[PDB]
């Protein structure tokens, strides 16, 4: 239930969302994103016409909403001082701002705002940390340069642990692609005494 | 008379002309440039001068220090490192000398300022090739300039082949470098090729043919990797020079090439180069593994890539380990005999059909190196006993490439030829040998060569660093001329590999020569350690606000009071929001301090759209970057993104946004760090098992500390019972789940 409010009639953003329906309505931010969430729309070619129109706008807003959103659009083949002093316009008056590289993006970022209100389901990097092979491929790739191929190579000869441990430093020196630095790498670590 | 000990004349000039004015000289592939270095070494040793060398690395010190030990110099050079207590502990610098030193624990030193800049002399680099990036050492040296009157640098380097790489002219490195002449100095110069003529060394080049049967693998694999590398040209326009032809993914230096052009945004690769670089990284050790290792290993290992498909899917591509089944039935030919049926009947011959119950046995070959090695050491024992006791006892001692081989080689002699076959097909079902190299002390076998004055030398394929060592070997006139007996596979890998890179050298010195001859209230951020591997730093500094340096633990730079910015370029925003690790640094940055920032480094050449635009055509546009960076400033409020186009930007932005802010102080800075980790001194080697220990199922940090702390090595712990770790841990459920993980096989 997006509010879009009547000053973005002839505007190229309303024609590329597609997921959820819009309404018009006299708020005094433009787009209304349910509640606590407003957007604001800026191309830098009007940002170079007139200069004194982001500033004055940014006033009148408030501190009504929990979480403003400013999102402009780059399509100046000069950008390394707009954006030089829009961070320093956005930051003493509480805002985000977010990049557009197309108007085409603008449509992802109008209905990604929306329909989201979700559970954190990006925390757990260990998110698939539940199986075996997982567990000896995290386990093993705590020495300094080992990636996780040559722990696939390496579990693909032995399987065991207790066969791993036993076998002998030129036992472990049949790597396939390894290196002899590398193995004997792991042959100090897998029995060294911790203290003295 | 140790290592260089006297130079020869044609050093002699050398000196001369680096003792009035400074530069940089570039010697040649190991000529001995080493050595002009132990010359100014002695001489500048002396108690009451100081001056710092650059970039060593730590065995060479050891040589270095002992050889110019046995002369009985004293104040001999000290060495410094980061496990020196710090501050007030490095007064070795007033004591002075020659002192080395790691690219940091400079640094620090010298912006605290606690070093004597009154006093330093002089500044010795070396390995100067790496100073090529605009990396930690520019920082050392801009910074050094400022003790204006006394200080003379000077640069001994090697490796020409870099200072020749397209887009790196050696005027901008000499401009960094702060020295203004040039002095080239190569092996083709008018007064280096007349002294050695004088003396030369005699070569026996001798061509050993390759069997029929090695010609079918070599180019098999070749057309292999040549169909390769058109499909990693196709789908990446951006990798177009020096990583193209077929004749430079032969030679060893090609991997630095690709990690130096596909480093700089990794992560928007996609997932079909990512599998092709590592099938051409296996691709070329394949071609070294056939030649220097016997036969019956590489039955296995060509057998073992077949092994990574029943388990593991696509491991090394489903794209060339199904194609070309020529080098299988080369492969198989060495080992294992073909099918054999009869009983006097027409029409019977099969693939695998019975007559044929027997495993039908194929006889090993061997590569006839082996076999052309025999006719030297034969005629060189009668070079020997003919000379009788007239000749001379002599003494050989033949090289080869790497330790296994070594081991291999002494075999072969020891033992019997047909003693390997016999032995290896088993298993799976005077005189002294040194390897050639490693990533071990460069510095060694030349130990070796004044260790025993070999007579007759004898030299398994070899780089150039090995081959014109021998000739500064003769140095002494009046010895008997060492003879060296190259060997040559007739149309090969190393004969090309060796080559190629010859005449590699040949084009980089000579281009150079062409261009020597064309020349006629302030404020504060805190810094944070590991950032200054970046040239963020070296653009903050020239702007006026000073930088001082200490670890941190949340966040990049400290701008102000209340700021906290937390740098991350394009690709790494794209790894570390799938990985999972932003999330949970945000969540400490808000804890800690008042505002947090971050601050996302585009590029305005190539503009990665950061969606999939047909899915955005299509889908619900879910599981990308945009969809979960939307979500990570959905939750924070306080968030500030601050996007930049350039780093020469970000020194303009930093100025303009502490404006009127007071200067953060390092007070308690370090004192906020964050409450884990126990205390690292519980174990004498605690930098390694612990690592391993605490990823393992079923620990906690309290349970490991004490079982640590009862066991001694991590061997028992499959050899014990899970009774006895159930009874040492008071719990049952994770002890179970240990003695699971420990005890079990795949399936």
């Amino acid at each position: 239930s997006i509010i879009v409010s009547p000053r973005q009639r002839g505007n190229p953003v309303l024609k590329f969302v597609r997921n959820v329906p819009w309404e018009f309505g006299d708020v005094i931010p433009d787009y209304v994103l349910g509640q606590s969430t407003c957007a604001l729309f800026l191309s830098l070619r009007y940002h170079n016409l007139h200069p004194d129109y982001i500033h004055g706008r940014l006033q009148s807003l408030g501190k009504n909403f929990a979480l403003r959103v400013l999102l402009v659009q780059v399509d100046v083949k000069d950008p390394q001082q707009a954006l030089k002093e829009l961070a320093k316009m956005c930051i003493l008056a509480d805002c985000t701002l977010i990049l557009a590289w197309s108007p085409e993006e603008a449509g992802r970022y109008l209905e990604t705002y929306k329909a989201y209100e979700q559970k954190p389901a990006d925390l757990l990097m260990e998110k698939l940390e539940q199986d075996f092979v997982s567990r000896v491929t995290e386990c093993l790739t705590t020495v300094k340069s080992v990636n996780k191929t040559d722990s696939q190579t390496l579990l693909t000869t032995f399987g065991s642990l207790e066969q791993l441990i036993a076998a002998s430093r030129e036992d472990l020196a049949l790597c396939p692609g390894l290196g002899p630095q590398k193995a004997r790498r792991l042959f100090d670590v897998l029995h060294e005494p911790f203290l003295k | 008379r140790i290592a260089m000990a006297p130079l020869l004349e044609y050093e002699r000039q050398l000196v001369l002309e680096l003792l009035d004015t400074d530069g940089l000289v570039v010697c040649a592939r190991g000529l001995g440039a080493d050595r002009l270095l132990y010359h100014f070494l002695q001489l500048h040793c002396h108690p009451a001068c100081l001056v710092l060398v650059l970039n060593t690395q730590p065995a060479e010190e050891e040589y270095f220090i002992n050889q110019l030990k046995i002369e009985g110099v004293e104040h001999l050079p000290r060495r410094v490192t980061n496990e020196i207590t710090s501050n007030s502990r490095y007064e070795v610098y007033t004591q002075g000398g020659v002192i080395f030193a790691t690219s940091r624990i400079l640094v620090v030193d010298f912006l605290t300022d606690r070093i004597p800049s009154d006093l330093i002399t002089g500044i010795l680099v070396y390995r100067a090739h790496r100073i090529i990036e605009s990396c930690q050492e520019a920082f050392i040296l801009r910074l050094f300039r400022q003790k204006n009157k006394r200080g003379f640098i000077k640069a001994f380097t090697d490796n020409a082949v870099a200072f020749d790489t397209g887009f790196c002219h050696v005027e901008r490195v000499m401009r960094n470098l702060f020295v203004r002449k040039l002095y080239l100095w190569p092996r083709f110069h008018v007064a280096v090729n007349s002294f050695l003529e004088q003396h030369k060394p005699e070569v026996v080049e001798i061509h050993v043919s390759m069997t029929p049967t090695m010609l079918a693998i070599q180019t098999a694999i070749l057309d292999i990797l040549n169909a390769c590398l058109k499909e990693l040209k196709c789908h990446n326009p951006s990798l177009e020079v020096e990583d193209l032809s077929l004749e430079n993914a032969i030679g060893k230096p090609f991997d630095k090439t690709i990690r130096h052009y596909l480093d700089p945004l990794w992560h928007q690769l996609g997932a079909k180069t990512k599998s092709l670089v590592q099938d051409l990284k296996i691709l070329r050790t394949l071609l070294q593994y056939l030649s220097q290792y016997d036969c019956v290993t590489f039955l296995n290992l060509l057998e073992s890539l077949r092994a990574t498909e029943k388990a593991f899917g696509q491991n090394s591509g489903w794209l060339f380990l199904d194609s070309s089944t020529s080098m299988f039935i080369n492969a198989r030919a060495r080992v294992y005999h073909l099918p054999d049926a009869k009983m006097s009947k027409k029409e019977k011959i099969s693939e695998k059909m019975e007559g044929e119950e027997t495993k039908k046995e194929l006889v090993l070959e061997s590569n006839p190196k082996w076999e052309a090695l025999t006719e030297v050491l034969k005629e060189i024992e009668a070079e020997n006993k003919e000379s009788e006791a007239l000749g001379g006892p002599g003494q050989v001692l033949i090289c080869a490439s790497d330790d296994r081989t070594c081991s291999q080689l002494r075999d072969y002699i020891t033992l019997g030829a047909e003693a390997f076959l016999l032995r290896l097909y088993r298993k799976t079902f005077l005189t002294i040998i040194h390897p050639l190299l490693g990533c071990s002390d460069p510095y060694a076998l030349t130990r070796v060569l004044h260790e025993v004055e070999p007579r007759y030398v004898v030299l398994y394929d070899a780089e150039l660093t090995f081959v014109r060592q021998l000739e500064i070997y003769r140095a002494s006139r009046p010895g008997k001329p060492l003879r060296v007996y190259f060997l040559i596979y007739g149309g090969s890998t190393e004969e090309q590999r060796y080559l190629t890179a010859l005449r590699k050298e040949k084009e980089a010195f000579e281009k150079l020569i062409r261009e020597k001859a064309s020349m006629v209230t302030q404020q504060s951020i805190v810094v944070d350690m590991r950032e200054f591997r970046s040239e963020l730093p070296s653009l903050i500094h020239r702007r006026g606000i000073d930088i001082e340096p200490v670890t941190l633990e949340v966040g990049d730079y400290i701008l102000t009071p209340e700021m906290c910015v937390e740098r991350k370029s394009i690709s790494d925003l794209i790894g570390s929001l799938n990985n999972g690790r932003l999330y949970s640094q945000c969540i400490s940055m808000s804890r800690y301090y008042k505002r947090p920032v971050l601050l996302i480094e585009f590029d305005p050449s190539k503009p990665f759209s950061l969606t999939s635009r047909g899915a955005l055509f299509q889908e619900i546009s879910s599981n990308d970057i945009s969809s979960k960076l939307t979500l990570l400033t959905l939750h924070f409020p306080r968030l500030r993104i601050l996007w930049c186009p350039s780093p020469h930007a970000t020194a303009e932005l930093f100025e303009e946004l502490k404006q009127s802010k007071p200067q953060p102080d390092a007070a308690t800075a370090l004192a906020i760090t964050a409450d884990s980790e126990t205390l690292p001194e519980s174990e004498k080697y605690n930098p390694g098992p612990q690592d391993f220990l605490l990823k393992m199922p079923g620990v906690n940090a309290k349970n490991c500390r004490s079982l640590m702390h009862h066991v001694k090595n991590i061997a028992e712990l499959a050899a014990l019972s899970q009774d006895e770790l159930t009874s040492i841990l008071g719990n049952a459920a994770n002890a179970k789940q240990l003695y699971d993980f420990i005890h079990t096989s795949f399936a």
